[PDB]
């Protein structure tokens, strides 16, 4: 159950805003990297208009969720101009 | 818990 996003990523910042992982969790139960917020008038805002708990899946090519929330948000900006985002339904509150 | 901006 995985949905399959591009979205066009900001300058220095995209418009996003992660939960945490394994290192720093939200939660014990499922190490999976959430987005709790949308950054308004970020990449999130401007190029759709989804929901936060979208669960950074695979994000180009790396394998997050059961990650460090830092190498999530790297492989987020480290997309360059163009976020390709693949978010997998484990926990939807 | 710290939310990351990104």
């Amino acid at each position: 159950e995985y949905e399959e996003i591009t979205l066009e990523r900001g300058n220095s910042g995209l418009g996003f805003s992660i939960a945490g992982g394994t290192d720093n969790p939200h939660i014990g139960d499922d190490p999976s990297i959430f987005i709790t917020k949308i950054i308004p008038g970020g990449a999130a805002a401007q190029d759709g208009r989804l929901r936060v708990n979208d669960s950074i899946l695979f994000v180009n090519e790396v394998d997050v969720r059961e990650v460090t929330h830092s190498a999530a948000v790297e492989a987020l900006k480290e997309a360059g101009s163009i976020v390709r985002l693949y978010v997998m339904r484990r926990k939807p509150p | 818990y710290k939310k990351t901006e990104v």
